[PDB]
RNA sequence: GGUAGCUAAUACCGCAUAACGUCGCAAGACCAAAGAGGGGGACCUUCGGGCCUCUUGCCAUCGGAUGUGCCCAGAUGGGAUUAGCUAGUAGGUGGGGUAACGGCUCACCUAGGCGACGAUCCCUAGCUGGUCUGAGAGGAUGACCAGCCACACUGGAACUGAGACACGGUCCAGACUCCUACGGGAGGCAGCAGUGGGGAAUAUUGCACAAUGGGCGCAAGCCUGAUGCAGCCAUGCCGCGUGUAUGAAGAAGGCCUUCGGGUUGUAAAGUACUUUCAGCGGGGAGGAAGGGAGUAAAGUUAAUACCUUUGCUCAUUGACGUUACCCGCAGAAGAAGCACCGGCUAACUCCGUGCCAGCAGCCGCGGUAAUACGGAGGGUGCAAGCGUUAAUCGGAAUUACUG
């Protein structure tokens, strides 16, 4: 609407864009886990969360998966994947 | 927001004398004081207790040159003030400048008083005064206009000024044209037919 | 009586209505007016006082009095009514402004020029 | 398309207009326009007025500081209208010979001149005095101001004006020549859904609008005050019978014309 | 032939004046497809020549009945810039017309080929040698 | 931020500004923490013309507070320990 | 706008590096970032600038301050001619979720949760500090001012970002409207001002960022209808003037009169006198503080440069603005209106009229001497206002808690 920040909408756009696939290679790994643990092997748990651990951990100092929530992430995992394995 | 008129007209309804046309000569009489106020002045008029607790006032009033807007703020006045709110607002009608000037007898009636404070012709501490409203504290000084001093219409005043009841709260001078607000009048010293319990009953209601 | 009661079904106020409700309670209201006619007082006075049926601005239709001698109203016209009662002529609780729009007001009249609104007749 | 080569081949640039000061040349830069007309504003949204002036010399640009010499203000200018064609336009910046559009606010009249400075008036403008006749009394039961304000809107523009008495109702018009039909049709077109008629009334003069010395005036604002109007721009003028009656009103004397001035 | 002086001797600021009922207002519309303001045209009244294009006789009754007052016009013309006024055509009804010649530097004056000289043709020419 | 700045609470022609702690997102006569002195820009020469809690101010710039080109003018113009 | 291609960064992304951080009882796993300026002795190397340095910026962790979320309780209109309300409803366990607790979500499990201390449902309504009234208790109210909340064409949704579910952002739908070369596009004044419309009624399409305050910037500065001013309106509150003195058996004229006179009335005239305020003319505070150019500081430094700092000198910084205010000129010169007068109610007669015309807040006036109608004289009351109407509290102990 005119009135030059506008370019604040398509900046705004470009984000998103980014942002939306950043965050959506986020869950994807953290699910490999979940599934791992629907499924039962434990060493292959292991194995995903590890691989994942960092790439939260990452986004988070990125400022997308902010502060805690990737510790609720790591937190809650860890505490399943051995509840029963 | 003057007054403007038939001046004694006035003194002859108040039945007393205003100081209306104090000037030369006082003491009313020469316009038929009392006995013909308009034009069935010769009645008898038995007015109820309404009447006069208004005709009182309504005497004051005139006796100063005062209007109501202004009177009935004067009233609440006094009566926030702690202590007989009759003597309190007599302080307050008396602390006038206009007032402070004609009692000081910088003019003849208090009509005159103000054609000079409304004219920048007096000051207080120092500082000229233009509103004839002006509430004198202790310890000021008002003095007629070092510029327009002494003028054919001033030093007639102060003439029968110094022949008349003359004041006790107050130090004037005649040369010097400034006086000293010593202190605020007491009760005691001032009055003559004038009731409080009849102005202040007035605003009750 | 008891407080006890009172504490219970507590008093209530009786609420109040003007005795001119057409509307808004507002100053004064602008109307077309559907008839000028006039009627008879109550029982102990008599004359032909004058009177006016006013198709007000809020849709309300009310009667209206005509002071003063003589008014220049008629079929249409629009004037601006006022309040006040007229204990002589019931149903009729208003009094259409003299001097307001489509109204004249009253032709020489000398005192209390300021209601049956009048302009100083050239001092 | 001829008469269009020969318009542009012979047909002179921008001439000098005549004033009570001098020959102003076209060539000259520092803005002076005259106005000359205050067209029949409708206005798709507004009261507008804009006074349409003529531009004698000098550029206008945007927002340039001119001076209304008739009032003696210096006025500052933004929104000048262009026509494209009985079209309002924004607005660009002007030179000699075009025609340019302000915004009359009861500033502008008919002639008033407009320069950067010089204090001078255009001799030109015509400006003449109505014939009468009239009353508009309305249907549309009132209101009231839409018609009125149709007709204190009408008026700031060149063709009629209108006049009314000192009763409020009673509302006269006078009147361009005898098409008094505008007005109706604009009474219900432009901006005022009103519909309106008339009458006889008895007004030979038109009137003529009087002011000068006070006290005087205030003898003469009551004496024949019957009879005496005031207009739309709250000023002044009597309201005659006839010519004789016109002529001993003035002859209550000696203050002032005559005066017209739309 | 500096920017300013340039401007002034291509402008061109005129009437177009005649009796009422001549043609002023449609050579008017036609002189604005000559210069590309009107891409296509119309008559008056809207009438003959259909297409709701009547046109730029601004107002409304004129739309209605037939002209009323100046409009105004500026368009360009081969190495020109033309102002263009439409003057009026009654006795009664301007005024105006008058003041707006004021506005004018010259004047075409269109004449009804099948009626000859009319009145204010004749009265428009003792206005126009004022000046 | 938390900001020292002057509220206009005078009066036409004679304005009465007020020094005080407010976020500075704030309006001008808004949200303020705590008043801490004010500034008479008329008062002529004679008894007052000004106060200020200085040793609050200073309270307040220790947590992290700056101050208005016009309070700090205020703050130093009537120097600090004299 | 669409395809293809080229290019930089404090844009974007790995890698390195990691604890006082995150996960884990521990062991151990895993995460970050940016540079850009003003300069300058060495030496200077591939003499771009590396390097020394101060300045500003980036990361990580723990704090401070502010701001915001979230929770409980009590209180916060009317209606019982509204008596029952509720399936995610009430709780539990378990995943998920959020910044955070939580039914917030879902799964399964108990069958609960609320309600006459008035739920539910209708009607109304932004809440508060406060405001008007009142002796108070209360009643009424919530414009302007400040705090809190909510909305920004109607309805819906998320995105971006510390913070939005976003007045002058985005997407969808709806109603409307505008442009269009017809294929397609565009917009939301409950921002300032302004138009229409409605109404008894509510303002200029004004000036300026000079002051205060906000956003960016190292800074100057830029942006700012916030703000500061102005215009319009007696709408109010508060001031002030329209003259002050003197003046007669007391004019004419008007008014009543039993005609002898009374009264308007010191009123006017006349005589002296004063000129505020307006009108013309001069002089001229404060709102101004800071910034912009040069000089010194055991400031730091390798450095007298740069930067900061504090004093110092010069030129300068306003919208209001023909400012406020001061001083002269002239001359009572330019400025009084409105309601009322039978009673409550201060204030009276003549005439006209005649239960007509008409007044009236209530009682009540008018059918032949109307202090009540209308006019006139006179009188009373307010005064640049006065009146009417409307509305709230009072009087109303007339919803009475006080009572
Ligand atoms: N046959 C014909 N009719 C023409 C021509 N030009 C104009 N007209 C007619 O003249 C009629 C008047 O047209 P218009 O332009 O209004 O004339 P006018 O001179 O503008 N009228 P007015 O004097 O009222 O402004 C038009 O309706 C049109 O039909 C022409 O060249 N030929
Ligand atoms: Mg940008
Ligand atoms: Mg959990
Ligand atoms: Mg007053
Ligand atoms: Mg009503
Ligand atoms: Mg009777
Ligand atoms: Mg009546
Ligand atoms: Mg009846
Ligand atoms: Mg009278
Ligand atoms: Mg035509
Ligand atoms: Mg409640
Ligand atoms: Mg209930
Ligand atoms: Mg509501
Ligand atoms: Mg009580
Ligand atoms: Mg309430
Ligand atoms: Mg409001
Ligand atoms: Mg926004
Ligand atoms: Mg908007
Ligand atoms: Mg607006
Ligand atoms: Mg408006
Ligand atoms: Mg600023
Ligand atoms: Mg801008
Ligand atoms: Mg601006
Ligand atoms: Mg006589
Ligand atoms: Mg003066
Ligand atoms: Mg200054
Ligand atoms: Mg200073
Ligand atoms: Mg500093
Ligand atoms: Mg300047
Ligand atoms: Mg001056
Ligand atoms: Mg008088
Ligand atoms: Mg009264
Ligand atoms: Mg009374
Ligand atoms: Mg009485
Ligand atoms: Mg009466
Ligand atoms: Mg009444
Ligand atoms: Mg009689
Ligand atoms: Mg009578
Ligand atoms: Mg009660």
């Amino acid at each position: 609407n005119i009135k030059s920040a506008k370019k604040r909408a398509i900046q705004s756009e470009k984000a998103r864009k980014h942002n939306a696939s950043r965050r959506s290679m986020m869950r994807t790994f953290i699910k490999k886990v979940y599934a791992a643990i629907e499924a039962g092997d434990k060493a292959a748990a292991q194995k995903a969360f590890n691989e994942m651990q960092p790439i939260v951990d990452r986004q988070a100092a990125k400022g997308l998966i902010h502060k805690n929530k990737a510790a609720r992430h790591k937190a809650n995992l860890t505490a399943q994947i051995n509840k029963l394995a | 927001a003057r007054y403007l008129g038939p001046k004694l007209k006035l003194s002859r309804r108040e039945g007393t004398d205003l100081f209306l046309k104090s000037g030369v000569r006082a003491i009313d009489t020469k316009c038929k004081i009392e006995q013909a106020p308009g034009q069935h002045g010769a009645r008898k008029p038995r007015l109820s207790d309404y009447g006069v607790q208004l005709r009182e006032k309504q005497k004051v009033r005139r006796i100063y040159g005062v209007l109501e807007r202004q009177f009935r703020n004067y009233y609440k006045e006094a009566a926030r003030l702690k202590g007989n709110t009759g003597e309190n607002l007599l302080a307050l009608l008396e602390g006038r400048l206009d007032n402070v000037v004609y009692r000081m007898g910088f003019g003849a009636t208090r009509a005159e008083a103000r054609q000079l404070v409304s004219h920048k012709a007096i000051m207080v501490n120092g500082r000229v005064v233009n509103i004839a409203s002006y509430q004198v504290s202790p310890n000021d000084v008002v003095s007629i206009r070092e510029k327009a001093k002494k003028q054919s219409r001033v030093k007639a005043a102060l003439e029968l000024a110094e022949q008349r009841e003359k004041p006790t709260w107050l130090e004037v001078d005649a040369g010097k044209m400034e006086g000293t607000f010593k202190r605020k009048p007491e009760r005691s010293d001032l009055s003559a037919d004038i009731n409080e319990h009849l102005i202040v009953e007035l605003y009750s209601k | 009586a008891t407080v006890n009661q009172l504490v219970r079904k507590p008093r209530a106020r009786k609420v109040a209505k003007s005795n001119v409700p057409a509307l808004e309670a507002c100053p004064q209201k602008r109307g077309v007016c559907t008839r000028v006619y006039t009627t008879t007082p109550k029982k102990p006075n008599s004359a032909l006082r004058k009177v006016c049926r006013v198709r007000l601005t809020n849709g309300f239709e009310v009667t209206s009095y005509i002071g003063g001698e003589g008014h220049n109203l008629q079929e249409h016209s629009v004037i601006l009514i006022r309040g006040g009662r007229v204990k002589d002529l019931p149903g009729v609780r208003y009094h259409t402004v003299r001097g307001a729009l489509d109204c004249s007001g009253v032709k020489d009249r000398k005192q209390a020029r300021s209601k049956y609104g009048v302009k100083r007749p050239k001092a | 398309d001829h008469m269009l080569d020969g318009l542009v081949e012979w047909a002179p640039a921008p001439m000098p207009r005549q004033t009570d000061t001098r020959t102003v040349e076209a060539s000259e830069d520092k803005f002076t326009g005259f106005v000359f007309k205050i067209q029949a504003n409708m206005d798709p949204k507004h009261r507008d007025r804009v006074a349409f002036m003529r531009v004698v010399s000098g550029k206008y640009e945007k927002g340039m500081k001119l001076r209304q010499v008739r009032t003696a203000k210096d006025v500052v200018i933004s929104d000048a209208l262009t026509f494209m064609a009985g079209d309002r336009s924004h607005v660009e910046e002007a030179y000699p010979g075009d025609i340019l559009g302000l915004h009359n606010h009861g500033t502008i009249q008919i002639g008033d001149t407009f320069t950067q400075g010089e204090m001078m008036k255009f001799t030109g403008i015509p400006n003449f005095a109505p014939e009468l006749f009239r009353r508009i009394r309305l249907k549309d039961p009132l209101k009231q101001k839409q018609l009125l304000k149709g007709l204190v809107q009408l008026s700031e523009e060149g063709a009629v004006q209108v006049f009314r008495p000192i009763s409020n109702n009673d509302l006269i018009v006078g009147a361009v020549g005898v098409l008094q039909f505008d007005v109706v049709v604009a009474r219900l077109k432009s901006e005022y859904n009103v519909e309106a008629v008339y009458e006889s009334v008895n007004v030979a003069t038109a009137r003529w609008v009087e002011c000068a010395d006070a006290k005087k005036f205030e003898e003469f604002k009551r004496k024949n005050e019957s009879q005496l109007a005031l207009d739309g721009g709250d000023n002044l003028a009597y309201i005659a019978t006839s010519m004789v009656n016109l002529r001993l009103a003035q002859e209550r004397y000696p203050d002032v014309q005559f005066h017209q001035t739309r | 032939l500096s920017p300013y002086l340039q401007e002034v001797a291509k402008r061109r600021t005129f009437a177009i004046i005649s009796h009422p009922d001549a043609g002023k207002t449609t050579i008017t519309e036609k002189v604005l497809l000559f210069g590309q303001a009107i891409q296509t045209a119309g008559t008056v009244k809207g009438r003959g020549s259909n297409q709701h294009a009547k046109s730029d006789w601004m107002e409304m009754e004129k739309q209605r009945g037939i002209s009323i007052t100046t409009s105004v016009m500026q368009f360009p013309y081969h190495d020109c810039l033309v102002n263009l006024l439409d003057t009026p055509g009654h006795e009664d009804f301007s005024e105006d017309t008058y003041r707006t010649l004021t506005a004018v530097d010259c004047c075409l004056m269109v004449i009804d080929a099948a009626k000859g000289v009319e009145d204010r043709t004749r009265k428009l020419m003792e206005v126009t040698r004022l000046r | 931020m938390v900001t020292i700045r002057l509220a206009r609470h005078g009066a036409k022609k004679r304005p009465f500004y007020q020094v005080v702690v407010a976020d500075s997102r704030n309006a001008r006569n808004g949200r303020f923490i705590e008043r801490v002195g004010f500034f008479n820009p008329i008062a002529s020469e004679k008894e007052e013309g000004t106060r200020l809690d200085l040793d609050r101010i200073a309270h307040w710039v220790g947590q992290g507070a700056t101050i208005s080109d016009r309070v700090a003018a205020l703050i130093k113009e009537v120097n600090k320990a004299a």
